[PDB]
C-alpha cells in the first residue's frame, strides 16, 4: 500500500480547492446581486478566423446596440432569441438569462390554479370518458414505465359531440384530476385586428406550456374557427392554424404538456387533424339519454334537498333530446325557484316547470 | 519562442522604491521583486510587480530566503482585483 | 494468512481509489467556473457599420444609435476584413476595433436554424426500396420519410408550408414565388418540401371567388416556372398531401412528377420491418408470433399502426401488468383497427 500513500496529498489538494472556492464563489452574490435594467438578446454566431468565433448581439430596452461575446456560466436552456436577461451596470455582461413569456392580455388569459368539480359528479358516461381518465392519470405518474414499454402519449384528443353536454365542465372536471395548472383557450379568441396576432398567441400557448411546468391546456370551439374554405377569415385561421399544425407535426420534442381540444360540431372535419402528435383520440360524446340525463341530474343534484318520491319517469319522459348542460340548468333553475316557492325541499313539479321555463 | 519582451517604467520606478523605502540600514543587496506580466500572448509585457522579504548570507553564496505564503496571498489579492496579469517570474537588483 | 493479506489490501487500495472520481470530476467544473470568471473580463465593446472609407488606416464608422465617429486600425488586425460594407464591432475606450460583425437577418438565423437530428431515420422507413408525389392512400409516413432523409442531411432545412400562400393582401404572391425560387436558383443545393398541398390544390372546376382565383394564379406561376421557360433539372420538390383524388390533374402531368410512390404497407416484409422498428423498446413475453399481426393487418397506416400498438401496450398497462403478452395485441390491434376501418370514411 506504499503506492496508494500518495492518494492523501491529492485528498489535501481536493479539499484545499473546496476551502478556497469559498471567496471566489462568495463574489457571485456580489457581483450577480441584481440586473438592473431588462435587455434583448439575438443570437448571431461569429467565427473568430483557442481562438474560436462566438458572439452574440445585444438590443437594450432604450434602443441601443453594443457588442459581447456569448459569455456567462454553463447554459442549457440559453442561447434562445429571448428577453429578460441578467446585465451589471455599464460592463454589460450576461450573468442570468430567464425567459419573459410582455403582452399579458394573452400571457394571463385564464389563470386557472385547480377547479372545484371532479369526475364523480357525472353518471353514465366510464366506458367511454375511462379512457381519458387513464389517458391523462397514467402519463402523468407512470412517466417511469415509459421507458421499459417504449410509450409516448398522444398530444391531440378530440373530445367531440353535439353542444350543451358539458364537456368543457367535464374535461376541467377530470383536469381537477391531472392536478396541474389549467389553462382556458376560446376559438374566436385568435381572430384579432392587426396581422400575425395568431402566431403570438400559439408560440405564446406553447411558450407557457413549453416554458412553464406540466400544466393542462383545454380549449374549446375549434370547430367554429377549423373551417377548410377552397380573400376569406378563415384562410387566415388556415395560416394559424396550419402553423399549430406545424408546431404539432415538425416538433419531436413534443413529448411535452399535451394539447386537449373539442369541438361542438364535427361538419367541417378538417382532413389534416390525423396524426400521433394532433387530435388522433376520437371518441363519439352522443347525446345523453334519459337515463343518463337523469344520472348526471341526480349526481349534479345530490346536494339539494330532493324529494325522495322521485321516479324518474315524469323526468324521463320530458327530457327529450335535450342535453347535459340543459339538464344542468334546469337543476340550478329548480334551485332558484325552489327558493321562493316557500318549501325547502324539491319538489317534483319543478323539474318540467324549469324545462318549460327556460326551454 | 519569445522574440522580444515589452518592460514598463512602473516596475523601475518601483524599484525606486526598492531603494526608498531601504531605511538607511546599510545592506543594499540584491533585493529580489516578483515580476508580473503576461505570458499569454507570445511577446512578454510587464504591467506592475511587487517584492518579497529576500535575504542572503555574507560569506555564504547558495544562501536565499524566498516566502511561498506572501507569494500565493499577494499574488491572490493581486489576481482578485486584476485577474488579467499573472506571475512570469522575478528580477534582482544586483549588477552581477 | 499471508495470501489474503494481498487480496485483502487489494480491497482497501480499491476503496480508497473508487472515491477520487467523485471529486475529480466535478473540479474540472468548478475550475471551469474560474476559467470563465476570467473569460467574463472582456467587457465594453460597441457596435458600428462602415461607409466612407478615406485613409486606408483609419476611416468613418456609423454607430446604431445615430451619432457617426471615426476610429483608428489595430495592430493585431489586417487590412481584409477592414474593407467599406463590413458591419465591425468598437471599444468605449480608444475606439479601437477587436473584431467585425457578420450580417444575419434577425429571421435569418430561424429560417437556417431549425434543424432536426437523428441518424438512424434514413434506415427506419422500413422495407421501401424534377418532382415527387407523395400522395395519401390507406397508408402514412409522408412526414417520417421525408424528415427522415431531411433529418439525415437533406443539405439545408428549406421547408415550404402550405400556409405561407395565404398572403392576406392583395395577391401579389409571385414576389415570394420569384424571391424563394430565387433563393433556390442562387443557392446551388437545394431541396424543398411541400407538405398538405391539398388545401391550395382546388380543382378550381367552378367559377372561382377572389381567394380561389389567386391561389391558383400562384398555381399558374407554377406552371410558369415548371413547363414555362425556366428549368427545374436541379431542384427537387416534394409535393406531399392527403387525398390522390383532387391533386389538380393540370399538375398531374407526368413532366413535373416522374415517380409515385404509394406510401403504404403491401408488403409483408415492409409492415414486418415497419412492425419491428415500432417495436423496439417494447417488452414482451417469450411468446412472440408477428405474422398474426401483419397478416391481419391489411392496408394501414404505419404511425397509426404504431398508435394501435402502444394503443394495445396501454390497453395492456391498464391491468399494471409489466410484461405485455401479444393477446392484447392481435385482440387490440384487431378491434381497434377495425375502428381505425370504421373511422376510416
Amino acid at each position: 500500500k506504499i503506492m496508494k500513500s500518495e492518494v492523501l496529498r491529492v485528498t489535501h489538494e481536493l479539499q484545499a480547492m473546496k476551502d478556497k472556492i469559498k471567496e471566489n464563489s462568495e463574489k457571485i452574490k456580489v457581483n450577480k446581486t441584481l440586473p438592473y435594467l431588462v435587455s434583448n438578446v439575438i443570437e448571431l454566431l461569429d467565427v473568430d478566423p483557442q481562438r474560436k468565433g462566438k458572439c452574440a448581439v445585444i438590443k437594450t430596452s432604450t434602443r441601443q446596440t453594443y457588442f459581447l461575446p456569448v459569455i456567462g456560466l454553463v447554459d442549457a436552456e440559453k442561447l434562445k432569441p429571448g428577453d429578460l436577461v441578467g446585465v451589471n451596470k455599464d460592463s454589460y455582461l450576461i450573468l442570468e438569462t430567464l425567459p419573459t413569456e410582455y403582452d399579458s392580455r394573452v400571457k394571463a388569459m385564464e389563470v386557472d390554479e385547480r377547479p372545484t368539480e371532479q369526475y364523480s359528479d357525472i353518471g353514465g358516461l366510464d366506458k367511454q370518458i375511462q379512457e381519458l381518465v387513464e389517458a391523462i392519470v397514467l402519463p402523468m405518474n407512470h412517466k417511469e414505465k415509459f421507458e421499459n414499454l417504449g410509450i409516448q402519449p398522444p398530444k391531440g384528443v378530440l373530445m367531440y359531440g353535439p353542444p350543451g353536454t358539458g364537456k368543457t365542465l367535464l374535461a376541467r372536471a377530470c383536469a381537477a384530476q391531472t392536478k396541474a395548472t389549467f389553462l382556458k383557450l376560446a376559438g374566436p379568441q385568435l381572430v384579432q385586428m392587426f396581422i400575425g396576432d395568431g402566431a403570438k398567441l400559439v408560440r405564446d400557448a406553447f411558450a407557457l406550456a413549453k416554458e412553464k411546468a406540466p400544466s393542462i391546456i383545454f380549449i374549446d370551439e375549434l370547430d367554429a374557427i377549423g373551417t377548410k374554405r377552397f380573400k376569406a377569415g378563415d384562410r387566415e385561421v388556415q395560416r394559424t392554424m396550419l402553423e399549430l399544425l406545424n408546431q404539432l407535426d415538425g416538433f419531436q420534442p413534443n413529448t411535452q404538456v399535451k394539447v386537449i381540444a373539442a369541438t361542438n360540431r364535427v361538419d367541417i372535419l378538417d382532413p389534416a387533424l390525423l396524426r400521433s402528435g394532433r387530435l388522433d383520440r376520437k371518441i363519439e360524446f352522443p347525446m345523453p339519454n334519459e337515463e343518463a340525463r337523469a344520472r348526471i341530474m341526480q349526481i349534479h343534484s345530490r346536494k339539494m334537498n330532493v324529494s325522495p318520491d322521485v321516479n324518474y319517469e315524469e323526468l324521463a319522459r320530458c327530457t327529450d333530446d335535450f342535453n347535459g348542460a340543459q339538464c344542468k340548468a334546469v337543476c340550478v333553475e329548480a334551485g332558484m325557484i325552489a327558493l321562493r316557492r316557500g318549501a325547502t325541499e324539491l319538489t317534483h313539479e319543478d323539474y318540467m316547470e324549469g324545462i318549460l321555463e327556460v326551454q | 519562442a519569445v522574440q522580444k519582451v515589452v518592460v514598463h517604467p512602473l516596475v523601475l520606478l518601483s524599484v525606486v522604491d526598492h531603494f526608498n523605502r531601504i531605511g538607511k540600514v546599510g545592506n543594499q543587496k540584491r533585493v529580489v521583486g516578483v515580476l508580473l506580466g503576461s505570458w499569454q500572448k507570445k511577446v512578454l509585457d510587464v504591467s506592475n510587480s511587487f517584492a518579497v522579504p529576500f535575504d542572503e548570507d555574507d560569506k555564504d553564496d547558495s544562501v536565499w530566503f524566498l516566502d511561498h505564503d506572501y507569494l500565493e496571498n499577494m499574488y491572490g489579492m493581486f489576481k482578485k482585483v486584476n485577474a488579467r496579469e499573472r506571475i512570469v517570474g522575478w528580477y534582482h537588483t544586483g549588477p552581477k | 494468512d499471508y495470501r489474503k493479506k494481498l487480496l485483502e489490501h487489494k480491497e482497501i487500495d480499491g476503496r480508497l481509489k473508487e472515491l477520487r472520481e467523485q471529486l475529480k470530476e466535478l473540479t474540472k467544473q468548478y475550475e471551469k467556473s474560474e476559467n470563465d470568471l476570467k473569460a467574463l473580463q472582456s467587457v465594453g465593446q460597441i457596435v458600428g457599420e462602415v461607409l466612407k472609407q478615406l485613409t486606408e488606416e483609419k476611416f468613418i464608422v456609423k454607430a446604431t444609435n445615430g451619432p457617426r465617429y471615426v476610429v483608428g486600425c489595430r495592430r493585431q488586425l489586417d487590412k481584409s476584413k477592414l474593407k467599406p460594407g463590413t458591419r465591425v464591432a468598437l471599444d468605449m475606450t480608444t475606439l479601437t476595433i477587436m473584431r467585425y460583425l457578420p450580417r444575419e437577418v434577425d429571421p435569418l438565423v430561424y429560417n437556417m436554424s431549425h434543424e432536426d437530428p437523428g441518424n438512424v431515420s434514413y434506415s427506419e422507413i422500413g422495407g421501401l426500396s424534377k418532382g415527387c408525389l407523395l400522395y395519401g392512400p390507406p397508408g402514412t409516413g409522408k412526414t417520417l420519410l421525408a424528415r427522415a432523409v431531411a433529418s439525415q442531411l437533406d443539405c439545408n432545412f428549406l421547408k415550404v408550408v402550405s400556409s405561407s400562400i395565404v398572403d392576406k393582401y392583395i395577391g401579389e404572391s409571385a414576389r415570394l414565388i420569384r424571391e424563394m425560387f430565387n433563393y433556390a436558383r442562387d443557392h446551388q443545393p437545394c431541396i424543398i418540401f411541400m407538405d398538405e398541398i391539398d388545401a391550395i390544390g382546388g380543382r378550381r372546376f367552378s367559377e372561382g371567388t377572389s381567394a380561389d382565383r389567386e391561389i391558383q394564379r400562384t398555381l399558374m406561376e407554377l406552371l410558369n416556372q415548371m413547363d414555362g421557360f425556366d428549368t427545374l433539372h436541379r431542384v427537387k420538390m416534394i409535393m406531399a398531401t392527403n387525398r390522390p383524388d383532387t391533386l389538380d390533374p393540370a399538375l398531374l402531368r407526368p413532366g413535373r412528377l416522374d415517380r409515385k410512390i404509394h406510401i403504404d404497407l403491401p408488403n409483408e416484409q415492409a409492415r414486418l420491418d415497419i412492425l419491428k422498428i415500432h417495436a423496439g423498446p417494447i417488452t414482451k413475453h417469450g411468446e412472440i408470433d408477428y405474422e398474426a399481426i401483419v397478416k391481419l393487418s391489411d392496408g394501414f397506416n404505419g404511425a397509426d399502426l404504431r398508435n394501435v400498438c402502444t394503443e394495445a401496450g396501454m390497453f395492456a398497462i391498464r391491468a399494471d401488468h409489466d410484461f405485455v403478452v401479444q393477446e392484447d395485441f392481435m385482440k387490440a390491434v384487431r378491434k381497434v383497427a377495425d375502428s381505425k376501418k370504421l373511422e376510416s370514411k
